């Protein structure tokens, strides 16, 4: 139970997250690098938690 | 400005009797009027 607890709270809030951020953005030159940026920080938090 | 160039190595002077014969070439001056602009989209890919 308690993995896939986390496998599916983690798959929503990655889901739900990456779809409000970067959907409907723009496909600027620094677009990859401010993914890379914004998916480390949701991993280090996680990892925090 | 105005003529455009002209090819100095082309000038030629020719004196024989009192015949004053030149020859030489000059490209005229122009002022633009029609601007062809080919413009091409293209995708670029971005790697981190």
């Amino acid at each position: 139970m308690a993995v896939g607890e986390a496998n599916d709270f983690l798959v929503s809030e990655l889901k739900v997250q990456l779809e409000d951020q970067f959907i409907g953005t723009r496909t600027i030159n620094t677009s990859a690098s401010i993914i890379k940026d914004f998916i480390q920080s949701y991993l280090g938090r996680k990892k925090r938690d | 400005n105005e003529i455009q160039d002209f090819p100095a190595e082309d000038v030629q002077v020719i004196v024989e009797g009192n015949e004053a014969r030149i020859s030489m070439t000059v490209y005229p001056i122009r002022s633009f009027k029609k601007i062809s602009v080919s413009l091409v989209y293209k995708q670029q890919t971005l790697q981190a």
